[PDB]
């Protein structure tokens, strides 16, 4: 999450306010980076950062749902006793 | 597979200078994805659009990280050689195609199945005892349904020869692919270069016209250029040898004048078109196999029988 | 095959500790690479805002920040997926301790042989459905094994105990892990405090940092945490099983009330044992054995063998 | 597998409201006051997820 | 697979244990492959040599990125032990070796050939029907001939195996070498175990490149080297352990010659010689994973089961 | 696999030394793609185009970091010895070239085909039991079938005798492997020495970076010269054992094979003189088990046909 900070502030908010020059922010490259970790676990959605995990998790309740009485045993042995007796 | 048969020793050696190539592409691409970059420095002395080169302290060329990363991002895309950026994935290409010629042989439907019946009948007559008593000079009816197999088989392959012209093309295809690689290749080999002079014209939002990078993984491209110059060569040699080979005599016309003068049948015919390119082919792999096998392509052992 | 010996909870336990394992592996993956800590010093040195100069070079901040990851985190933090890798291979080679036994293990193999035989046994259904040749023969065969089987694994009393013995090892592994998570989850803390004294290296000697992963840590401890719950109310639930109905003695009453032969002895010891485990697999199998278990039964399959 | 279906599209009916009530809150441009002041020397930042 | 009836409970807990350990390898070198660093930091006041170790302000080394990476390259390669620069490499290379310990009985042809023929009619015994026939102790007439047949292997291996003890010696051989490895494994590591530390200082003089003389650095990889050690260590010790209960199993019982003596009495063929060399040793080991085979095996190894045989087959 | 049979103790072992040779050079040439560099400082003080080398405040060398990246670059390839550079690659060839000179046996098409047709008949004669009943010394079929391997077995001696290319094949693999160990083995002992941590480099770049000598570390220098070590006690390893190999064949003409012991030992005493390739595949089948040419051998008496035609009859 790359956090630049807003030289002019008007309460809690960025004021927004012959060649151009760069900004100079007077931050280390560590302070970026802290800035970086601390916004990313403080701002950022929860949803943006468990995206990924949310739907493993989900696929993984759907796959065993779909085969849960292949696994269950006392469903199991009937499926596989049926299969059996019919193929043979 | 069970075409091992059919896999004379251009076929399985060439088969492996193929597999080899497939590694040096493979090494070279992970190289081109992981560390190809060129370290470009400015020259501040320039001198008619190039650099002049004319205790000690570090020159200060007051660039940014990020323009050192710019400029290398344009040389290496403007003033590197397009042989350097991409040889890996030309040899990849090279042998994907070649592959794709000494397969599809076996994966084209009509020469697919054509084969795959003559090693099977071909297996099965092989493992047949009778040809031990034939060549000497319940079991009975396997013996004639096998005959029967073979003659009714043999009228139906004898009629084209779809497998032999298809062989003739991926050999002449080969032999014309590598002479294209191996010309280029020589051509563009001596490209590769470690120091290189990128002239890009980017002062504007650097400040300097001229600056000389350096490419680092150009030497071992370069002996991997070499390597596969040499892999490149011996295969050459081998189909060209193969061409000599299906040029020597007429595939398509398979005599069984030793066979049938050494053993007692001396009626077994001349064989033609894709049955006798066959033959020839297992001729070259195992001689074993095709004189094993005459004797039930002849009527007489059949009387015999 | 053992999967059918295999109870509900045995084969539960075994995808939790599967799903354990890959909890782990993920963790472990996560410390390797993306486990990182990001320390800055304390107290350094419409308005216009300037940024604090610490006057630091980039090695400076790295050796702060892996001195406070070697003495700042807590061991918790830097540790979990080993404990749970550790915590899971311990758990999957326990969960198959009954299972491994060789004496049990044989055991166990006579008895679904027995069972799958006199299953397959076509005088089995025809006794059931008379009360309620060769193959009088061999039902013969089978009831005589049957006898052996009796004299062979009745007498023993392993199983049953050596089950009590893993269901017991596992609520009390199950209750270590759930104290010291519990007790140790609220170390994995994002934002954390490290005080080393470095004062003669970088100039400072408090540094605030935040552990980078602290957020999945947590979530992947709590997590661990549930599969483990789950665990341990699966085998709190076969301890209750274990010790509520005595697993010593099989009352054979139900077929006594279906079946109208009485004269059926009540097995005993390891015997009620694993036909309690084959009742809660398919109990079809316990009351068609159960005829032939008597020795009435044998009594009358010896009266029509010899009239046959 | 009557269970195992009404457990699937009871899933299904909770992960397609969630989801599609928490979508759009993956924005690039984030706004962030974290009060660090003591130890960056700013407040606000305008951070980009990528 | 085919040859787990050879492998004893000792031999596939020593596989279990030499896979750990390779796991161990594995993790180790990717470890010291990808993230194995020394951060050094020079000491700015020293006295003799030697850190002083005397709001705030940071100081300023003067040096650069670069420098920096000079400075841990030195220090890394020439004051860091070496025990803990090689850790991985070593466990890699001791469990690759305790790996062709246990299988160069596995291996080498001249046993191999010996352990796939006794393997290949332990099997066929296992499922040959006049066996479980004599076992319960009428036939087909093919079946026995194969089962007289199967009686004249049983003779003539024992007239090949009986002759040479090669197999014992070698499984003795590779259970002497483990044990000694074992020994020096462990003498070694808790020698150098105390090596692996996190804050190292040293002193490398490279003061005409950097302006620095002595240097702190802190090895990241070194706590989590060190118990991954340790706990190496362990494996190596139930190893060592397994292997002396081994080396016990060597003495305790004279496994050249190896009694049918139980066997006779159970049995109603009480008639039965004993075994020596190879093949005791090899029946030995079919005890250990299951007497069952051994049992099963000994009624194609009498005479007496041979005429009864012969007077069926005569029958049949 | 089913060439296993032919594949003695020395073949074996080369087989697994060359694996692990394979194996660590897999693992040079990751490191060599990955963590290999070197780290060039400049020496400020000269003396005569060298490095004089003459609280402690750290030197300014006033450059950016790209040009310590040109620099690093540069005295890579320019003062870096190429055997430091390009050793796991050595190492993969060379490694390569021995596992197909082993396996160049099973991969021509005549010496694959002979090699086959004799292991199906090998095993099909230890499974024979006419085999069984000779080494005792009878069904229908079973005669059939003994009948059917004894014409395999003499067509099979007619048509391996004639020409020895499996003697010539192996002798010449077992040649050029012993060459290639000796090669290999000096230039990498001449060469191992310039594998060092440190390197002076002057490669005048004056005009890009502003200073001319530089010293450099090697990252990879003490590993690289450990995996030369080991490679080089695994060349010794594999050298000695095909220099055995090489003596075995040599010491005695493996052309001849005399059956005298197993003819006397066994009941037939008029057993032939297997000779030249023949000869060759069962001194391998020897290397491997004696009792497979044993119970091989049963089917090359003629008076074990006579019996067979008889016993047919009958
Ligand atoms: C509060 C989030 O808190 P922070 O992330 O601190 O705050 C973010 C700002 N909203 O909400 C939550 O806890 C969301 C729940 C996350 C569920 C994700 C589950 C991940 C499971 C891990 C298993 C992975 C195994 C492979
Ligand atoms: C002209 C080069 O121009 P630029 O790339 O601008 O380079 C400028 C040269 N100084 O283009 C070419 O000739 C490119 C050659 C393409 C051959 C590469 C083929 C690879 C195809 C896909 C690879 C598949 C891998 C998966
Ligand atoms: C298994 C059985 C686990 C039982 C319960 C374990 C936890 C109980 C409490 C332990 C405890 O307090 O000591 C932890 C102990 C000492 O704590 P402190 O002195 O606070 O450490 C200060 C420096 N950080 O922590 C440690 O430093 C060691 C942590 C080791 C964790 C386990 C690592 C196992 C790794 C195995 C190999 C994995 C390969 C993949």
């Amino acid at each position: 999450m790359i956090c630049l900070p807003c030289k002019w502030v008007t309460k809690d908010s960025c004021n927004d306010s012959t060649g151009p020059t760069g900004i100079k922010y007077d931050l280390d490259r560590h302070q970026y980076n802290y800035v970086d970790a601390v916004c990313y676990e403080n701002r950022l959605h929860w949803f943006a950062k468990y995206f990924p995990y949310l739907v493993l998790l989900h696929t993984l309740i759907f796959l065993a749902c779909s085969n849960f009485w292949f696994k269950f045993p006392r469903t199991s042995s009937k499926l596989e006793h049926f299969v059996s007796i019919l193929l043979k | 597979p069970a075409y091992r048969i059919l896999k004379p020793w251009w076929d399985v050696f060439t088969d492996y200078i193929s597999i080899v190539m497939l590694m040096i592409a493979v090494f070279g691409g992970t190289l081109q994805v992981d560390q190809d970059k060129m370290i470009c420095l400015p020259c501040k002395w320039v001198t008619k659009d190039s650099c002049n080169d004319s205790g000690p302290t570090g020159i200060k060329y007051d660039l940014d990280r990020h323009q050192y990363n710019y400029v290398d991002a344009v040389c290496y895309e403007n003033r590197l050689h397009w042989f350097a950026k991409y040889f890996p994935y030309l040899v990849l290409l090279h042998t994907l195609i070649f592959l794709a010629c000494s397969n599809f042989w076996f994966k084209f439907p009509r020469t697919s199945s054509k084969l795959e019946h003559f090693v099977s009948i071909l297996l099965k007559c092989f493992d047949s005892p009778w040809t031990t008593r034939a060549l000497s000079e319940k079991e009975g009816e396997q013996a004639k349904a096998l005959f029967e197999k073979v003659k009714k088989f043999r009228t139906h392959v004898e009629e084209g020869d779809i497998v032999y012209r298809l062989y003739m093309r991926q050999t002449i295809i080969k032999v014309i692919k590598f002479a294209l690689i191996i010309c280029y290749t020589v051509y563009y080999v001596h490209n590769i270069k470690f120091d290189v002079d990128c002239t890009v014209d980017i002062e504007s939002l650097t400040g300097y016209r001229t600056y000389r990078c350096a490419h680092p993984l150009a030497t071992l491209f370069k002996i991997l250029a070499s390597f596969y110059i040499s892999l490149v060569i011996f295969y050459g040699l081998i189909c060209m040898y193969t061409l000599w080979w299906m040029l020597r005599r007429s595939l398509k016309k398979y005599s069984f004048e030793s066979i049938r003068e050494e053993s007692s049948y001396s009626d077994i015919p001349d064989v033609k078109n894709d049955f006798a390119f066959m033959l020839h082919l297992i001729d070259q792999y195992d001689p074993l196999y095709s004189k094993r096998f005459a004797v039930f392509l002849s009527e007489v052992s059949e009387n015999k029988l | 095959a053992f999967r059918v010996l295999k109870p509900w909870w045995d084969v539960f336990t075994d995808y939790l500790s599967v799903a354990m394992l890959m909890i782990g592996v993920f963790g472990c993956t996560l410390q390797v690479m993306q486990d990182k800590i990001i320390c800055l010093p304390k107290r350094v040195q419409t308005v216009e805002m300037k940024g604090l100069k610490t006057d630091l070079d980039l090695q400076q901040y790295s050796f702060i920040n892996q001195m406070c990851y070697e003495r700042a985190l807590h061991w918790y933090a830097k540790y979990f997926p080993y404990l749970v890798l550790i915590h899971t291979l311990v758990f999957m080679l326990c969960s198959n301790f009954w299972f491994k036994f060789p004496g049990s293990s044989s055991k166990i193999e006579h008895f679904i042989s027995i069972l799958g035989k006199c299953f397959d046994s076509p005088w089995t259904t025809r006794a059931l459905s008379e009360v309620s040749k060769k193959e009088g023969e061999q039902a013969k065969a089978l009831f005589e094994k049957v006898k052996k089987f009796r004299l062979h694994v009745e007498e023993g009393d392993i199983l049953y105990a050596m089950y009590v013995r893993q269901t017991v090892l596992k609520v009390i592994k199950f209750l270590i892990i759930i104290a010291y998570n519990s007790a140790l989850v609220s170390k994995v803390q994002f934002t954390v405090d490290c005080n080393v004294d470095i004062q003669d290296m970088t100039g400072y000697k408090n540094f605030s940092c935040n552990h980078t992963m602290a957020h999945l840590f947590s979530k992947l401890s709590f997590c661990y945490l549930c599969f483990v719950s789950i665990y341990g109310l699966t085998c709190l639930y076969t301890l209750y099983w274990l010790f509520y109905r005595s697993l010593r003695e099989y009352s054979f009453e139900y077929v006594r009330q279906e079946t109208g032969i009485d004269d059926i002895p009540d097995v005993k010891n390891d015997f009620a044992f694993m036909l309690h485990m084959i009742d809660q697999y398919d109990p079809l199998y316990s009351k068609r054995f159960a005829v032939f278990l008597s020795e009435v039964s044998e009594n009358k399959l010896k009266q029509l063998n010899l009239n046959n």
